[PDB]
C-alpha cells in the first residue's frame, strides 16, 4: 500500500462522503469529516482545520456560481470578519496557555473572564512597569495595555468595562469607543471618525504609550 | 548643620541657607587626632544625626505577631526618605568634605569610621525596603508556612539585627526565598516581583536566585497549566533552561522540589537531565 498512515483515514472519510452521495443521501459536511482525521494527529493540522471551518462557514448563495460568490462584496466582507474572529479566538487561546500551563489545566479551574484572564496576562508578560506608559494604571495595570489584549482576544466588553473605571482619565476616548463598541462591521460614522483621527494626528503620532497609539 | 543641610527646617533663600549650612559642616567639623583614636566632630555629628534618625527603629521588633508590624509603614518610609537624602548629601560632597575621599593613622580610621557608617546607611535603607515588602504581600500566610525556628527567629527578630548582624542577613534570605514561593501560588506576577527585588534591596538579593525564582515559577506555572497539553512543554522546557544556568549554585533543597514537580508532570527524561547538568557544574574539574 502506498498511502501514509494519515493519508489512509483520509480515504475513508473521503469513501463515506462518497457513499452518502452515491445513495443520495444528506451532503454532509466534508470540511467536519476531514477534521475527524486531523485530531489523530499533532494540533498543527487540527487548528488549520478549525480555521479552514470558520473561514468557510459564510453564508453563501446556494446554486450560484463560484467566481459570483468569491468577488462580491457581500461575501469579501464577512471573509475579513470570520478570520478577524479566528485570530481573536486563537489569540485567546495563546493568552490561556500563557498563563495556565495547559488547556487542559486552564479548564478545571474555569476559564476566567476575559477581563481577568488579559489582567493576569499582563502580569507575566511586563512584570516591570515600562517609563513610557499613560493615562495612569486600572486594578494594578497600565488602563491602555487592557483595552488592546482585551481587543485583541476579541471581547470588545470586556475592554469597555475597562473604560468606564478610568472615565476621568480617557477624556472623550469614551463617547468614541462606546460608539465603536456599537457600530456594527467594527467601523465608526464618518463624522465621529474623523475626530479622533485628527486628534490623534495632531498631536498623538508619536507617543511614548505603544499601546494607546495601537487601540 | 547637617540636618539643615539634608532639608531639616525646610518643612518651614533656602538652598543658601542649606549651602550655607553645608559650608558649616565642611569648616567648622574638626579632624581626627591621637589620644585608639579621637574621631572628627564631623564624624560625631553625622552617628548623632543618624542614630536620631532610626531611633524609633533600632531596638524595637520588626513584627508584632495575624502577624503585623511594630512600626507604622507611613513612619519606616519617612525614615528611609531622611536616610536616603542624608546618603544623597554625602554623595553630593564625597570630593569636598574631609574623610569621604580616601587619603596619617588618625585621617586612616577617619576614612574607615565614615565608611563603616556609610554602609550602614544603605544596610538600613536595604532593611526597610525589605520590611515594607514583605508586609505588601500576605505575611501570616507567609508565617503559617513555616518551620518553628523560622518563626521564633521572626518573632524576636530586631531591627538593629536586621541592619548590622547576620542572622537578619541569612534569615532575610529565607524570607524572600519563601514570599516568591508564595507570589507564584498567587499568580500576579513573577518578572515583576524579581525586578522588584533585584535591584533596591540587591546585596542582599541573589540574580542567581531570581533565575531560578523563575525556573520555580514555569515549575509552579506549569502545574497550573498541568491539564492543557501543549502549553507545558514551553513551560517545561523553559523552566529547564533557566535551570541550567544556575546549576551551578541550585541548593539541594530546591534541586529536590524541582525534580518532585517534573516527576508528577511525567518529565522524567528531562529531570534526570538537570541533576546530571548540576553535577557537572559544581565540579566542572572532575
Amino acid at each position: 500500500s502506498s498511502l501514509d498512515n494519515i493519508e489512509m483515514a483520509y480515504a475513508r472519510q473521503i469513501y463515506i462522503y462518497n457513499e452518502k452521495i452515491v445513495n443520495g443521501h444528506l451532503q454532509p459536511n466534508l470540511v467536519d469529516l476531514c477534521a475527524s482525521v486531523a485530531e489523530l494527529d499533532d494540533k498543527s493540522i487540527s487548528d488549520m482545520w478549525t480555521m479552514v471551518k470558520q473561514m468557510t462557514d459564510v453564508l453563501l448563495t446556494p446554486a450560484t456560481d463560484a467566481l459570483k460568490n468569491r468577488s462580491s462584496v457581500e461575501v469579501r466582507m464577512e471573509f475579513v470578519r470570520q478570520a478577524l474572529a479566528y485570530l481573536e479566538q486563537s489569540y485567546k487561546n495563546y493568552t490561556l496557555v500563557t498563563v495556565f500551563g495547559n488547556l487542559h489545566q486552564a479548564q478545571l479551574g474555569g476559564v476566567p473572564g476575559t477581563y481577568q484572564l488579559v489582567r493576569s496576562f499582563l502580569n507575566i508578560k511586563l512584570p516591570a512597569p515600562l517609563p513610557g506608559l499613560q493615562d495612569g494604571e486600572v486594578e494594578g495595570h497600565p488602563v491602555w495595555a487592557l483595552i488592546y489584549y482585551c481587543m485583541r482576544c476579541g471581547d470588545l466588553l470586556a475592554a469597555s468595562q475597562v473604560v468606564n473605571r478610568a472615565q476621568h482619565q480617557l477624556g472623550e476616548f469614551k463617547t468614541w469607543f462606546q460608539e465603536y463598541m456599537n457600530s456594527k462591521d467594527r467601523r465608526l460614522s464618518p463624522a465621529t471618525e474623523n475626530k479622533l483621527r485628527l486628534h490623534y494626528r495632531r498631536a498623538l503620532r508619536n507617543n511614548t504609550d505603544p499601546y494607546k497609539r495601537a487601540v | 548643620a547637617l540636618a539643615v543641610a539634608c532639608g531639616q527646617g525646610s518643612d518651614l533663600m533656602d538652598r543658601n541657607t542649606e549651602n550655607l549650612a553645608r559650608a558649616a559642616f565642611i569648616e567648622y567639623g574638626g579632624q581626627p587626632r591621637l589620644a585608639s583614636v579621637r574621631l572628627s566632630s564631623r564624624h560625631d555629628a553625622l552617628a548623632l544625626y543618624l542614630t536620631r534618625l532610626v531611633r524609633t527603629l533600632w531596638k524595637a521588633k520588626v513584627v508584632q505577631v495575624d502577624i503585623s508590624s511594630t512600626i507604622p509603614t507611613s513612619k519606616l518610609v519617612t525614615i528611609q526618605e531622611n536616610v536616603e537624602r542624608l546618603r544623597n548629601f554625602l554623595e553630593a560632597n564625597k570630593s569636598t568634605i574631609q574623610g569621604l575621599a580616601p587619603p596619617d593613622i588618625a585621617n586612616q580610621k577617619e576614612h574607615q569610621a565614615l565608611h563603616a557608617l556609610q554602609k550602614l546607611m544603605e544596610s538600613i535603607s536595604e532593611g526597610i525596603s525589605f520590611v515594607l515588602m514583605l508586609f505588601d504581600e500576605r505575611v501570616s500566610d507567609i508565617y503559617a508556612r513555616l518551620d518553628a525556628v523560622s518563626q521564633q527567629q521572626l518573632k524576636d527578630l530586631t531591627y538593629e539585627q536586621l541592619f548590622s548582624q547576620t542572622p537578619g542577613k541569612e534569615l532575610a534570605k529565607v524570607l524572600v526565598k519563601a514570599i516568591v514561593n508564595r507570589n507564584i501560588a498567587s499568580g500576579a506576577n513573577v518578572e515583576t516581583v524579581a525586578d522588584a527585588l533585584r535591584r533596591r534591596c540587591g546585596s542582599f538579593c541573589s540574580p542567581d536566585d531570581v533565575v531560578t525564582f523563575k525556573a520555580q515559577e514555569q515549575l509552579q506555572r506549569a502545574s497550573e497549566q498541568a491539564h492543557n497539553s501543549p502549553v507545558l512543554r514551553a513551560l517545561l522546557a523553559e523552566s529547564l533552561r533557566l535551570f541550567e544556568q544556575v546549576a551551578g549554585s541550585l541548593t539541594p533543597a530546591n534541586l529536590t522540589t524541582a525534580v518532585e514537580q517534573y516527576i508528577s508532570l511525567k518529565y522524567y527524561a528531562g529531570a534526570i537531565q538537570l541533576c546530571l547538568t548540576v553535577a557537572q557544574q559544581k565540579d566542572r574539574g572532575n
